[PDB]
RNA sequence: CGCCGUUCCGAAGGGACGGGCGAUGGCCUCCGUUGCCCUCAGCCGAUCGAAAGGGAGUCGGGUUCAGAUCCCCGAAUCCGGAGUGGCGGAGAUGGGCGCCGCGAGGCGUCCAGUGCGGUAACGCGACCGAUCCCGGAGAAGCCGGCGGGAGCCCCGGGGAG
RNA sequence: GCGGUUCCGGCGGCGUCCGGUGAGCUCUCGCUGGCCCUUGAAAAUCCGGGGGAGAGGGUGUAAAUCUCGCGCCGGGCCGUA
RNA sequence: CCCGGUGAGGCGGGGGGGCGAGCCGGGCUCUCGCUUCUGGCGCCAAGCGCCCGGCCGGCCGGGCGCGACCCGCUCCGGGG
């Protein structure tokens, strides 16, 4: 009726949500980072095998691209077992490295014979 | 890089809750806590400002 | 009765004082661009001098005669795309087993028709934009002795003919129970139009100085007057 | 303590129990209590004396 | 190709306490969420720009061939979240009148209660509150003198090698 | 000083004590001064205050609310020799 | 067409009101628009008038107007 201000704004309008006609994309990407993509191969080494034993702590060669969340759900559900905490590292020649710690209820001793590490 | 000194100098809005804050050439003999006028009707003392 | 505790309390709004109220600043709003546009361009026309031939449309019916002039054209308004169906499906059923008068629309259609006297009466929009597509048909239906009304609105005659906008429409014939109408609405409109059209092409537009600028020329003149009046007391 | 460090510290350790506390000083909160009651005091004399001047005009 | 320009020739807000109309749900009691309308709204310039500037919060011990304030042991701390965010404590729990009782107190009504201490500086464990407004901190050079605390050095003794 | 597989955070005894001093050196905290026709960043971010629109319960099964004490969950990404 | 200012916030004209002047109480010459003691405070309306809704004249709650004069064609100035 009036105008208290003297400047004038854009008045707001509708904004409709966005209703395809047909999707661009016939099906959704499939998953290229599932579990079996993050954990690669166990490490082996000396270091590997002390983290073993004295820490409770498996090693792991995991895909650059995951991420701590994801290294220990994919762990958990590989071999069914508890994660304590995860830390991670790029290697010198690329890789990532993952340190898995096991809970204190699992022997990462017991798990690596399962896994097939010793 | 300037010679004279500058004076900060705080006005009422007369139309919004708001203090504004002026930054004048300070003319000699001024002092904070003075009160300055600024207007047509404003009287003719140093520091205040008329046409 | 009264609580004792009420009480007015007023709020001085002189220089100084008390923050001042809002109130209506429309006046002083900084506008679009566009509205300024459109704004200054109401106000150049007034302020130039606009030639006869483009102010002649500023000289429109008045509502009573316009409101006349519609409700004649309404009775022959074209047929809409729905009822031309209609008669079509009609006639062929009829095969199975004349024209009546009607509005012609367009600045096209109703030049020839005026050209060649085969019009009534024409009726043109007063807000053409670009001017140039009727500046010329007063002049003409006048030479071809043609009456010609301006009516405000391009939308009204757009509504007579189911579109948008229309430039201009014509009678060429009527019903016999219409004729009067027709020729009542003819000698009016050919009073205020045709008959002083010597008079419309040499009456030019604008040329009015803003209220302002006329109130500062009043005021000096009038000082003047008083001291001329003074002169003698 | 460093301004982000006020966000974790209870409100009694960042103010004074008093009007303005912990923002003004309590020497310049006098001072204005006597400003406010004695300039209003002045408005009561000084409109006073013009009512009287009207009433006397 | 592009260039100038960075608030300057711009309808530059996609936000919100609250209120009213509906729609959906759930620990369906009533509350969320959600759509519209009303109301309110300066920031005034996208963005980038510091591994020496600003910027919350981690320390002691042990451990390897090579890493550690990051690993392990121990002891902490900041930020964010949870109203199915749980438990304490605070708000908080008083007084008048009328009955009963020797009293301790118990009942019925009527009123108060968004904490308290100090003359003060200010203190106490919290100690409601939005738009809006004011202010503080971040946030301030170089040089001199003097004083306090540390580490180190020095001096006199006890041990242990 | 004792043990072991003897590549064990191995196990034991005792000790880790009492004073002085300084324009000393280094760091730091503070007070006070001098110099400038030199006056020696900004912002993110955090806080207090002023106001009082509101909300909370009717004496209890108390409410709104709480920057108080506990308790519950989490902290991703890149660098690191 | 150009320049300056501003968050384009009260511009022009008229009305209304106050102090003065002066002609034979009224009309006008003509001016003014409510802040100058103090290193306070100052928004998000009081009041009034008129309508309306819900519940049981009484409660609870809304809308409008005046307050905050009206009409206007360039935001206001400076150039041109
Ligand atoms: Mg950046
Ligand atoms: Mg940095
Ligand atoms: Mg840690
Ligand atoms: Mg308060
Ligand atoms: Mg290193």
């Amino acid at each position: 009726k009036i105008r208290t201000s003297p400047t004038f704004r854009r008045p707001k309008t509708l904004r409709l949500r966005r209703q395809p006609k047909y999707p661009r994309k016939s099906a959704p990407r499939r998953n290229k980072l599932d579990h079996y993509a993050i954990i690669k191969f166990p490490l082996t080494t000396e270091s590997a095998m002390k983290k073993i034993e004295d820490n409770n702590t498996l090693v792991f060669i995991v895909d650059v691209k995951a991420n701590k969340h994801q290294i220990k759900q994919a762990v958990k559900k590989l071999y069914d077992i508890d994660v304590a905490k995860v830390n991670t590292l790029i290697r010198p020649d690329g890789e990532k490295k993952a340190y898995v710690r096991l809970a204190p209820d699992y022997d990462a001793l017991d798990v690596a014979n399962k896994i097939g590490i010793i | 890089g300037r010679g004279a000194p500058l004076a900060k100098v705080v006005f009422r809005d007369p139309y919004r809750f708001k203090k504004r804050t002026e930054l004048f050439i300070a003319a000699e003999g001024i002092h904070t806590g003075q009160f300055v006028y600024c207007g047509k009707k404003a009287q003719l003392n140093i520091g205040n400002v008329l046409p | 009765v009264v609580n004792p505790l009420f009480e007015k309390r007023p709020k001085n709004f002189g220089i100084g004082q008390d923050i001042q109220p809002k109130r209506d600043l429309t006046r002083f709003v900084k506008w679009p661009r566009y509205i300024r546009l459109q704004r200054q361009r109401a106000i150049l026309y007034k302020r130039l001098k606009v030639p006869p031939a483009i102010n002649q449309f500023t000289q429109v019916l008045d509502r009573q005669t316009a409101t006349q002039l519609l409700k004649l054209a309404h009775k022959y308004r074209p047929e809409t795309k729905q009822e031309k169906k209609q008669r079509l499906l009609a006639r062929a059923e009829k095969k199975a087993a004349k024209r009546p008068p009607v509005l012609r629309a367009g600045v096209n259609t109703v030049t020839t028709l005026v050209e060649n006297k085969k019009a009534q009466l024409v009726v043109i929009a007063h807000d053409v934009d670009p001017i140039e597509l009727v500046v010329f048909l007063p002049a003409l239906c006048r030479k071809m002795g043609v009456p010609y009304c301006i009516l405000k609105g391009k939308a009204r005659l757009g509504r007579l003919v189911h579109r948008k906008t229309c430039t201009t429409v014509a009678f060429t014939q009527v019903n016999s129970e219409d004729k009067g109408a027709l020729a009542k609405l003819v000698e009016a409109i050919r009073t205020n139009y045709n008959d002083r059209y010597d008079e419309i092409r040499r009456h030019w537009g604008g040329n009015v100085l803003g209220p302002k600028s006329v109130a500062r020329i009043a005021k000096l003149e009038k000082a003047k007057a008083k001291e001329l009046a003074t002169k003698l007391g | 303590v460093r301004p982000k460090v006020l966000m974790r510290l209870s409100k009694t350790k960042k103010h004074v129990s008093r009007a303005y506390g912990g923002s003004m000083c309590a020497k310049c909160v006098r001072d204005r209590i006597k400003r406010a009651f004695l300039i209003e005091e002045q408005k009561i004399v000084v409109k006073v004396l013009k009512a009287q001047a009207q009433s006397q005009k």
